[PDB]
């Protein structure tokens, strides 16, 4: 056998509710930054 | 200066809060501390439920009614995958091999074996020769009139896990019909509207109305083959048989030719069983099947408590 | 299957919002 | 008073956990407190090609 044992989790996974966070500081600078980031992930690695 | 009204909500909230039963004890095995805490609660509850010494340890102040589930395995030809949930089914006994198939039967399958509703049954079963293979002595057991002893009622089905050849089936035997997958969602029971005779209206001071109305099942050997009938009545086990014999008398008159003077094994005209009990003063509901060639009108009855009975001779 | 309602938010399994999770 | 020793042997049993066998490689396990919340019990997959 290769490496003789497998590494895994130790307790059943739970679900996280992280859908909404936007209640803080709607502003132009963060808007531009978010658009730049979410469009730049396509091409860049 | 509002009136305050005539009734008080504090009383209702208090008495209903008193009426609520305590919650079930979840046990949390994945986490250690939650497990330990629930075990502490368990030992305290046993100390609180079994010691005659104290009075608050007396908890019995202020029913378990699911059905008894029984699982049967059947071939995928002897059962349509589409047939509705809750139709009463009747079972047959194999001689040597029983594990292979149970060969549970449906009323339309009985109508097919016995030879509108005919066309629906053929659109369910075009080539029902397996149906003839399930009972080898059908032509023998119509004459030996032992056909009813082997057809044992099983009642409504809840679930059927679907496989290529075998089918997994869960059947309500005794108790009210109920499901399992969820907090016990209920079902209802369906019987075709034709080939069903309402014997409370067939003869129709004031006749009294009982609480509970029962459904019976009977099997008759006429010269036009055998046939099955289910009866919605309410009066009594001692009167339903008499009224049924009075009903069948015009069909009984025809059996003078078929009966054998020498061999007395064929004489019985039929047998009656009692399947279950439902609410009277309501009636039943009308619906059609939704299959490809579905034209049969069907009665469906709520609140079915399945209490199956045996076949009793009538003549 | 519950046609007329609003979609409020999403629970996630696996801490990744991609289509791989349920 | 003191008496004779007694010869006793207690078996040793290995206890199992589901997450601790290799079978948990095929599955994806999560903790759902009450299954009565899942009433519909149907999941719709939206596959894009």
């Amino acid at each position: 056998e290769a490496d003789n044992q497998i590494m895994g989790p130790s307790s059943y996974a739970s679900f996280v509710v992280r859908g909404e966070n936007l209640v803080t500081a709607v502003s132009y600078g963060r808007v531009m930054r978010t658009f730049e980031h979410f469009m730049a992930r396509i091409v860049d690695s | 200066m509002k009136v305050q009204g005539s009734v008080d909500r504090r009383r209702l909230q208090r008495r209903i809060a008193g009426l609520l039963p305590p919650p079930a004890r979840r046990l949390n095995i994945s986490r250690g501390s939650e497990f330990t805490r629930d075990v502490r609660g368990l030992v305290e509850e046993h100390a609180q439920a079994s010691s005659l010494s104290a009075a608050a340890v007396w908890r019995a102040g202020l029913g378990w009614r699911p059905p008894v589930f029984g699982d049967f395995l059947i071939h995928a030809s002897s059962f349509n995958n589409a047939e509705a949930t809750g139709t009463p089914l009747f079972q047959f006994k194999q001689s040597d091999p029983f594990s292979g198939v149970d060969a549970v039967f449906t009323p339309l399958s009985l109508f097919i074996l016995m030879n509108g509703l005919t066309r629906m049954a053929n659109l369910l079963y075009d080539s029902p020769a397996t149906l003839a293979d399930l009972v080898p002595d059908f032509g023998r057991l119509v004459a030996d009139r032992r056909f009813h002893n082997f057809i044992t009622p099983v009642g409504p089905l809840v679930e059927n896990i679907k496989s290529t050849y075998l089918n997994k089936i869960t059947t309500v035997v005794h108790g009210p019909v109920v499901s399992k997958a969820i907090p016990r969602s209920t079902v209802k029971v369906t019987v075709p509207q034709e080939a069903f005779v309402d014997l409370d209206a067939w003869l129709s001071g004031l006749q009294p109305c009982p609480a509970d109305a029962r459904l019976y099942v009977a099997l008759t050997y006429e010269e036009a083959g055998p046939r099955f009938t289910f009866f919605q009545s309410s009066r009594g086990h001692c009167q339903i048989m008499n009224i049924l014999r009075i009903y069948y008398s015009p069909s009984i008159m025809h059996r003078y030719a078929v009966v054998q003077p020498l061999h007395i094994e064929e004489l019985t005209f039929g047998a009656v069983a009692c399947l279950g009990t439902f609410s009277a003063t309501d009636g039943w509901r009308r619906s059609a099947f939704n299959y490809r060639g579905s034209s049969l009108p069907v009665v469906e009855i709520d609140s079915f408590y399945s209490n199956v009975s045996d076949w009793e001779v009538i003549l | 299957a519950a046609e007329g309602l609003f979609h409020s938010f999403d629970l996630l399994v696996g801490k990744d919002a991609r289509e791989a999770g349920i | 008073k003191f008496e004779v020793l007694l010869g006793v042997y207690t078996n040793a049993i290995q206890y199992v956990r589901f997450l601790e066998t290799a079978l948990a490689v095929s599955c994806v396990n999560t903790e759902f407190k009450d299954l009565s919340r899942m009433t519909d019990g149907k999941i719709q997959f939206r596959i894009s090609v």
